[PDB]
């Protein structure tokens, strides 16, 4: 062992290193303790003839042009073209580069944590329900297996059917689930005044989607836009849908958070709209039955004073050619005029009342 | 006694010899960080831009912010990248020049940029040995394939959206037409794709709106430049598409698609290997038959053949189960892909 | 669908067996309806896979016995495109094509050794002209019949023909993207050069033959051969410098076979081009280049 002794020395010299760089390491704090302003940097890469050729663009706030090389610590997100980096007084160097996404319309859209809903909330859709629960349970928590198996989840699913469904209270019904971050996004908010701005929607959609947390976007009345014509608006949001699905096709990263789509309509269907990363879950959601919504209407309906001598086949006599959220407005419009009916325990007639009070 | 105390001394310098690679490996990330910390020194470089050169020394320079001043020469540099034309960088003090600034679009850099790693794709395709036809049979892969070439090479990342000729103001995206084939025209190599043509495909059987007649004007400026009084020998471009019918019949002439590709899955050797490729990830029991699988399989699509087979893995993931029977995939498959016969209208 | 040819074809195979050319005649209205038909373009590959082979068997039993070959050429020559002219939508198939002539010059591969001197001056110069009517191909099988034309020219005496195969070539190497063959054909650029031995066509064609060619994707084992065999033309018609930069890359002939007889030439040849390299510049460095290896002291010409 007489000549292993000599890593003592060794040992002694790399704890002298971790004694030493307390001093280096701790101006670190001082030196980089806050970029007074934001400048925003564009990448061009430049060429010496180490002598190694790297380089970037930089533009201050105040319309200033300067120039620097492409330094700081260790990058891995970094080297994109954005803005909020760190930068000292005077010296202009990058120290702590984060991303902006500032236009706080679309970013702050739908900020929502989590709702109230859950699943247990309808009746007599698990047969097809089941398949977006574990659509969306095994791939939050069965990343693990996704190598094992070779798995990778989709990332568009279409919930289609007729309107009325209370599609989109089920999806959130379902995001409440996720536990993720739900984030709204409407068809017709595409549709603006100024020019490419479907362009900014979409890359910020993906920008907080790539950029945050894993997240859970949801969108509805996407068949109001997805219209394929062959000026007109409509191939304005062919410009707009078809740079989506090639941020959904020439993408192979985009293994990241999904894009859960709903559709009211499927008069209108997109051929183009058939991918394992583009909406390939088509699970037809048709009208629910007079038995489905007293179903969904009885779990509704679980929590008022409801009188237990309901026999289902007067309401389910009535309840002809109806939706989900129809029966969950006679629900609560129920609970509307059953207070000023006077008695508190909800009554029988009041079903019927509502059915043609609002309908 | 005496033989086993070189091995028990031996296990001795074996932890004590297991130990330096715990740290010596962060070390030399500890000293890049002084490293960094030293290359963080050259700080203070401002920019400018050479219109006029009076004196081969000193000349004049034009800065960004608007305000123009003249510097000198640094003894380093020479006279080549000196001349006039090329945007500079000068330093604060002593305006002095340390290297220039290669101009280059905002966009040059994202055009110019993508791209798409992955070099197995070329030998991924599966059993498949002045444009080409891309259409749509019963079969896809019409993206996994020119991407597979394009991630292999491509030569460029030259990708060209049907959704890119949209021109929401006047229809006069001739100029588009004449400067992206005339940028292709100045570059010796390039490769166009043309995914979705379909849309930008009418057929103008009625009489078309101002919508579809300046889509169609396009297309008449592709007629001018493939079969008018300009060659394409170099240049070639893959026409990609959904529904083999509404293809243009004016455009489906020999002359520019000389030969024609029908992506499926024809033969039990390319469904086998695709097959194959596609089920490498995946671990099943010891009991295997793809000639079932294969056999079955008729005139299906080669992703969602992944997505049906992926969706059967998952079928049997239901049961929380680690292996996978290949039962599930014989009646998964079969059911889901007659799931996929019901919905192939 | 092909399912109406196929009974058609395993069928007319079985009728076929000992009837005259003129239930051919008689097959040719059968055979015309059913190309112009069958729109498809996946599925009636395999009747064009069958009825060719049913019209080129029965080419076969017509030819086994006793062959005029008159009316057999006249069919072909005067029957190419008729059933192509009035089909105005052109399938573009280039599928079948490659296999229905290279089952016809397979065919003539088994009717060109020996079988009658008549017949195959007319299909050879018939064919040849079927090359320049072509214009698309993969420019193989339009080489092979004029390379096997020509090398009976060798023997025959004729060496008129070199403008044409050495015109055609030209035509047969530009337009696509050829390894093997390029190189297994590019010999015949300089083999009729030994009788033509015409400078300028020198000059054209080494210019013509290293247009882009080191040393890769191109085996067969005798490279260093065929690279002996390209530049002393050069040299024939050259007076020093042609070998120059010849006998500068023969450095890695040693490497690939036994350095037995490389004493002979290889080391013989190592020192004329640098005596003969230029005074200005080539002389000071190319002296390096082969000073330092332990073969060149053992050469009695090592003081010279």
């Amino acid at each position: 062992k007489i000549m292993k002794s000599e890593v003592l020395r060794v040992t002694h010299e790399l704890q002298a290193m971790k004694d030493k760089i307390k001093e280096n390491s701790e101006k670190i704090k001082v030196n980089k303790t806050l970029p007074y302003l934001v400048s925003n940097v564009i990448e061009l890469l430049d060429v010496d003839p180490q002598r190694k050729g790297k380089c970037a663009v930089i533009k201050t706030s105040t319309r200033q042009t300067y120039f620097l090389p492409v330094i700081g610590l260790v990058d891995a997100e970094k080297l994109k073209p954005g803005d909020l980096v760190g930068v000292n007084k005077d010296s202009y160097l990058i120290l702590e580069t984060l991303p902006t996404e500032y236009d706080s319309r679309v970013k702050a859209m739908e900020v929502d944590e989590r709702p109230t809903e859950q699943y247990s909330d309808i009746g007599g859709l698990d047969k097809q329900i089941q398949e977006l629960v574990e659509a969306i349970v095994l791939p939050m928590n069965h990343k693990e297996k996704f190598e094992n198996l070779g798995i990778q989840p989709p990332k568009g699913v279409l919930m289609y059917g007729p309107p009325g469904t209370g599609k989109t209270l089920l999806a959130r019904a379902c995001a409440a689930q996720t536990k993720a971050t739900f984030l709204k996004l409407a068809g017709p908010q595409l549709v603006q005044m100024f020019i490419g701005d479907g362009a900014k929607l979409v890359r910020d959609a993906f920008a907080l989607a790539k950029e945050k947390a894993p997240s859970i976007i949801f969108i509805d009345e996407l068949d109001a836009i997805g219209t394929k014509r062959f000026k007109a608006g409509d191939r304005e949001v062919q410009r707009t849908m078809l740079e989506l699905l090639n941020q959904l096709d020439g993408f192979q990263p985009n293994t990241q958070v999904k894009v859960i789509a709903a559709t009211n309509r499927v008069d209108i269907l997109d051929p183009a709209l058939l991918r394992s990363g583009r909406l390939d879950r088509k699970i037809e959601f048709p009208m629910p039955n007079e038995e489905a919504r007293a179903r969904i209407m009885q779990i509704h309906s679980r929590k008022m004073n409801v009188s237990p001598d309901v026999n289902y086949e007067e309401l389910a006599r009535c309840t002809d050619d109806f939706n989900g959220a129809q029966c969950k407005a006679v629900c609560v419009e129920a609970g509307m005029i059953a207070l000023r009916r006077g008695a508190t325990e909800l009554t029988h007639e009041d079903y019927m009342e509502g059915i043609l009070e609002v309908q | 006694d005496y033989r086993k105390k070189l091995l028990e001394h031996k296990e001795i310098d074996g932890r004590l010899k297991e130990l330096r690679e715990q740290l010596k490996e962060l070390t030399k990330q500890y000293e890049k960080s002084e490293n960094d910390l030293k290359a963080l020194q050259s700080v203070g470089q401002i920019v400018g831009e050479v219109l006029k050169q009076l004196t081969e020394e000193k000349f004049i320079v034009k800065a960004t912010n608007g305000p123009r001043y003249v510097v000198g020469c640094r003894r380093q540099l020479d006279k080549s990248k000196l001349k006039p034309g090329t945007r500079v960088a000068l330093d604060m003090t002593t305006l002095t020049i340390m290297r220039y600034l290669p101009r280059e679009v905002d966009p040059l850099v994202y055009n110019m940029s993508h791209e798409d790693p992955g070099n197995v794709s070329y030998s991924e395709i599966g059993g498949l040995s002045k444009g080409c036809l891309l259409y749509g049979p019963p079969g896809t892969g019409k993206t996994l394939l020119a991407r597979a070439v394009a991630s292999q090479l491509d030569c460029n990342f030259l990708k060209v959206v049907s959704s890119s000729i949209v021109d929401k103001y006047i229809g006069e995206s001739a100029r588009l037409i004449r400067e992206m084939f005339n940028y292709a025209r100045d570059h010796q190599p390039c490769i166009i794709f043309m995914d979705e043509i379909d849309a930008i495909g009418g057929r103008r059987f009625s009489e078309g709106t101002s919508a579809d007649r300046e889509i169609q004007r396009t297309l008449m400026e592709l007629l001018n430049q493939m079969d008018g009084f300009d060659t394409l020998h170099r240049v070639k471009m893959i026409m990609a598409t959904n529904r083999p019918d509404t293809l243009d019949p004016a455009l489906l002439r020999p002359g520019r698609l000389d030969r024609k590709i029908h992506i499926d899955l024809p033969n039990e050797q390319a469904r086998l290997d695709i097959l194959k490729i596609h089920a490498g990830p995946i671990t099943k029991h010891g009991e295997i038959d793809y000639e079932a699988i294969v056999k079955l399989s008729d005139g299906f699509n080669g992703a969602d053949l992944r997505n049906v087979c992926t969706e059967a893995g998952m079928f049997a993931i239901r049961a929380d189960h680690d292996f996978v029977v290949q039962e599930d995939f014989m009646k998964a498959v079969r059911k889901v892909a007659d799931s996929k016969k019901l919905e192939s209208k | 669908m092909a399912d109406g040819g196929s009974e058609r074809a395993d069928g007319r195979i079985v009728k076929m067996e000992v009837d005259y050319s003129a239930t051919v005649d008689q097959r040719l209205p059968e055979c015309a309806k059913l190309a112009k038909e069958g729109r498809l373009q996946e599925v009636i590959e395999t009747l064009l896979s069958l009825e060719k082979q049913t019209r080129t068997a029965s080419d076969m039993v017509s030819t086994s016995r006793i062959l005029v070959a008159v009316v057999k050429m006249c069919y072909e020559a005067k029957e190419w495109d008729l059933l192509n002219e009035n089909i105005m939508l052109l399938s573009k198939r280039r599928s079948q094509l490659k296999q229905a002539v290279a089952k016809m010059v397979q065919q003539c591969c088994t009717y060109v050794e020996e079988i009658t001197d008549l017949p195959i001056k007319l299909r050879l110069i018939d064919t040849l002209r079927m090359v320049t009517e072509g214009k698309i191909y993969v420019e193989i099988e339009r080489a092979r019949l004029t390379k096997t034309l020509a090398t009976i020219k060798e023997q025959n005496g004729d060496v008129k023909e070199a403008a044409s195969i050495l015109q055609e070539l030209q035509v047969e190497t530009y337009g696509s993207m050829e390894k093997k063959e390029r190189v297994e054909f590019i010999l015949e650029q300089m083999r009729l050069c030994l009788a033509v031995k015409d400078y300028i066509r020198t000059q054209i064609i080494s210019k013509k033959i290293n247009t882009k060619f080191f040393q890769e994707e191109n085996t067969e084992k005798l490279k260093l051969k065929y690279y002996n065999l390209m530049i002393q033309l050069d040299q024939h018609e050259g007076s020093y410098l042609s070998i120059c930069k010849h006998y500068r890359a023969i450095y890695d002939t040693p490497c690939i076979q036994a350095e037995s007889e490389k004493w002979q030439q290889a080391l013989k040849s190592v020192v004329l081009y640098v005596i003969l390299a230029p005074f200005d510049n080539e002389q000071s460095d190319l002296v390096h280049r082969i000073s330092g290896d332990k073969k060149l002291e053992e050469i009695p010409k090592y003081k010279d």
